C-alpha cells in the first residue's frame, strides 16, 4: 500500500463525520520519587465511532460514584502525535459524557506515521 | 430563462455559469446542451466514488453505489436528452415531385 | 383541473406548479407531459436518495433501492406514459383512392 | 480559453499545459484532443489509484474501485467524445450531378 | 522530444530509456512502439500479482486486482494504441481511372 | 544483442543464455522465438506456482493466481507475439498479369 | 539433442528417459512425442488431485487447482504441440499444371 | 512390451493383466485399447472414490474431486485415445480413375 | 465368460446372478446388456442419496454428491455403452450394382 | 506446500511493511540454585501487525504502575533463530511503549524452519 492513500482515506473518513476536540494532556514525571504534573491542551479535528458492543461498568464505594462504558472508537489524523502510557493520559470534554483515550494503535506504513486508530471510554 | 432551464434540466449548485453559458452557446437546442453537461457531470465520479465506494469503521458500514453504475446512470440521462433534441428536431417520411425540362 | 391530474400522474411535492404549467404548456397531450415530467424528476434521485444505498451504524442496517433502480423505474414511468400518449395518439392503417385529371 | 475548457473536459489537474496545449495541436476540434487526453489519463490510474482495490487494517476497510472499472470509465470517456467529435464532423448523405462532354 | 512523449504514453520510471530508443528505432510511428512498450509491460505482472494478489496478515487483509485483469487493461491499452496508430495511417476509400493504350 | 532483446521480450532468468540462442536459430524473426520461449516458459509455471494456489497457516493467508490462469496470460502473450511477427511480414493483397505466349 | 529436447517440452525427469525415447520412436518429430507425452502426464493427476484438492487441519488451511483445471492446463499443452507440428508440417495452397495425351 | 506400455497409457495396479491382454487383443491399436481400458478404469471411481466427495471430523476436514469430475475426466481420457487412434489409421482424400470395357 | 466379462463391465457384487443371466438372454450383445444393467443400477440411488446426500451431526460433516450427478454419471455410462455397442454393430457406406431384366 | 513458496511469501510480507528492530535476549542461566543473567543483541527486520482486539489491562500497586496491552502480532524471517522460555525474555523498543515477544510460532515446512511467527505485548 502507498503511504498517500492511506493518508487520504483517513483525512476522508475523518471528514465524513468531524468533530473538533480540545484534548488535554496531563503528563506525570518522576521527581523525587514522586509524579509532577504538567497538564497541556491540543485541538483536532477527529471522527468518533462505535467499536464494541459493551455494557457500562459502574463503580461505587466510598471513594465515590462513576460509570464509564468502553464503547467507542477514535480515528485521528497524522497532523499532531499522541501518546497514552501509564503516566500520561488523553481525555477531552465532549457532551454526554468526559471521553479519555485509553489506547492508541498508530496506522503506520513503511515506518512512516499517518494517523492514530483508537479507542475511549466514555466516564459519565 | 434559458439559463435557468438548463440549471433545471440537471443538477443545479455543480457548476458556474460560465461554462452552462458556453455550453448554451455551443449548441443551439438546450438539450444538447444539457446532455453535454450531462456527460461532464459523469465525469466527477472518477473522485467521489472512484477512490472509494463502501468503506466500514468500526461497526459502522457505508455502502454506495459503485462508479459504473452512477456513470451509467449519467450517461443515460446525457443519451435520453440526445434522443429528445433528435426527436425534437426529428421529421416524418416525405413524397416530392420531380421536374425535369424538355422541349 | 389539468395541473392536478399531473401532480397526480408524476408523483407530487416534487415540483412546484409553474414548471407543470410550463410542462403542459411544452405538449398539449397531458400523458407526454407527464413523461416529460418522470424524466426530470428521475434527476431528483440523486439528491433525494444519495448515491450511499445502505449503510449500519451501531444497531441499525437500513438498505434502499438504489439510485440505479430508482432511476430506472422512472424511465420507465416516463416510457409506459410516452406510449400511452401514442397509443391516444394512434391511428390504423388506411388505402385511399388516388386519382389524377387526364383527357 | 480552450486550455480551461479542456481541463473541465478532464477533471483539471492531473497534466500540465504543455501537455494540454500538445494535444490541442494534435487535433483542431476540441473534442478529439479530450478523447485522446482521456485516453493517456486512463494509464495514470495505475499510480493514482493503485492494484490494491480492497484492504483492512484495524477497524477500518476501504473497498476502492478497481482500476479495470476505472479505466473502463475513462475508455467510455474517451468513446464519447470521440464520437461528440465525429457528430460535430460528420455530414448527411448527398446526390450530386455527372457530365462529360461530347461531340 | 519523441522519447518524453513516449514516456508519457506509458509509465515513466520501469524501464530504462535506452530500450525506449530500441523501440523507437525499430518502429517509425512512436504508438506503435508505446503499444509494444505496454506489452513488455504486460510482462511484469507475472511476478507482483502472479505471486500473490490478495493476502491477510492478522486483523490486516489485504486485496488487489488479479493478474487477469491487470493483464487485460495492459493489453486494452496496447491495442487501443495500435488502433490510434492505424488510422492515424489509414485513408478513405477511392475512385480511380482507367486508362490503356490503343490505336 | 539479440538474446537481450528476448531476454526483455520473454521475461528473464527462467532459460539459459544456449537456450536463447537455440530459440533464435529455431526462426529468424525474434517474435516468433520469443512466442516459443514464452509457450515453453507457461510449462515452468507447475514448478514455481504449485497447483497450490492458496494457503492459510497460522495468521497469515495467501491466494496466489492460479496455474490456469498464469499459463493463460503466457498463452495469451504468445499469441500476441506470433501476432506481432505475422504483422511484420505479411503483404497486403494485389493483381497481377499474365502472360501466355502465342504465334 | 533430441532426448534433452523432450525432456525440455515434458517438464523435466517425472517418467524414464527410456519411456520418453519409446515415445520417440513412435513418432518422429519432437513435437508429437511431447504432445503424446503431455496427455501421459496429465493421466497421473488422478492420483495427487482426484482424491483431496484442498484440505483444513487445524487452523491450517490449503487449497489447490481442482483437477478439471490441471488436466485442462495439461490437454491444451498437448494440444498446443500438436498445433505447432502439423503447423510445422503444413503447406500452403498452390496452382498446379495438367497435360493429357492426344494425337 | 504392450503390455507395460498399456499400463503406462493409463495408472497401474487398478487391472489384472488378464483383462490387459483382453483389451489388446479385443483391437490391434493399443490406443483403442487404452480407451477401452480407460472407460472401463471410470466405472472404478464408484469404490475408490465414494459419492462422498468432502467431509470434516473434529477439526481436519477434506474434499476431492466428485466422482462426476473423475469420470469426465476418465471419459475425456478415453476420448483422446479414441482420436489417437483415429489419427493413427486415417488417411486423407485422394482421386481415383474409372474404366469400364467397351467395344 | 459372458458372465464374467459383463461383471467386470458393470461395477460388481450389485445384482444377484439371476438377473445378471436375464439380461445376457436378453439382448444377443453383452454391451447392450451392460447398458441395461447400468440403468437398473442407477435405478437404485433414489434410496442411497434422494433421501440424504449430505448430512453433519455434532462438529462432524459429511457430503456426497448429489442423486443429479450419481444418476447423471450412471446414464452417461449406460448410454456410452449403447454407443460403443451401436458403433460395433455401424457399417460404412456403399456402392451397388442394379441388374433388372429385358428382353 | 514447498519450503520456497513458503520463504517467498514471508520475506515478501515482511518487505511490504519492515520496521528494523534491535531485540535484546536476557537469557537466564541457573548457578548455584540462582539466576546469572547473560545480556545478549540482535537485529532482525520486521513486520509488526494486529492479531487480536484485545483490551489493555493495567497493573498498579505498591511495585509500580504498568499497563501491557496483547493486540499486536509479529512476523519475522528464519535469519535469526528464536527461543522464548519462562527464563528467557526477548523484547525492543518501539517508539510507542517497549513490546515484548510473549510467544513464538515457528514456521516450519517439512521440518525446515522458514520463519517465526510471534505475538507481542506492547508493555506501555
Amino acid at each position: 500500500i502507498n503511504i498517500d492513500r492511506r493518508r487520504k482515506d483517513i483525512i476522508r473518513t475523518i471528514n465524513i463525520n468531524p468533530t473538533n476536540i480540545t484534548i488535554t494532556s496531563i503528563k506525570k514525571t518522576e521527581i523525587d520519587g514522586a509524579f509532577e504534573e504538567t497538564e497541556t491542551e491540543i485541538k483536532c479535528v477527529v471522527r468518533i465511532f462505535n467499536e464494541k458492543t459493551a455494557e457500562k461498568q459502574i463503580s461505587s464505594e466510598k471513594q465515590g460514584t462513576f460509570s464509564s462504558i468502553r464503547t467507542y472508537g477514535m480515528l485521528v489524523s497524522n497532523d499532531v502525535i499522541l501518546e497514552v502510557n501509564s503516566r500520561d493520559s488523553l481525555e477531552f470534554e465532549c457532551i454526554y459524557g468526559r471521553m479519555k483515550i485509553v489506547n492508541i494503535y498508530p496506522q503506520i506504513v513503511k515506518g512512516e506515521l499517518c494517523g492514530y486508530q483508537c479507542s475511549l471510554e466514555r466516564i459519565d | 430563462e434559458k439559463l435557468r432551464l438548463l440549471l433545471n434540466d440537471k443538477d443545479k449548485k455543480s457548476f458556474t455559469d460560465e461554462e452552462l453559458n458556453l455550453f448554451l452557446e455551443e449548441a443551439d437546442c438546450i438539450y444538447c446542451a444539457a446532455s453535454q453537461g450531462w456527460i461532464l457531470k459523469s465525469l466527477q465520479y472518477e473522485n467521489t466514488v472512484g477512490e472509494m465506494y463502501e468503506y466500514k469503521v468500526g461497526q459502522e458500514t457505508y455502502k454506495s453505489s459503485s462508479i459504473k453504475d452512477l456513470v451509467s446512470v449519467a450517461y443515460q440521462n446525457a443519451d435520453k436528452f440526445k434522443d429528445m433534441c433528435t426527436n425534437k428536431k426529428e421529421k416524418g417520411s416525405f413524397m416530392l415531385g420531380i421536374s425535369t425540362e424538355f422541349e
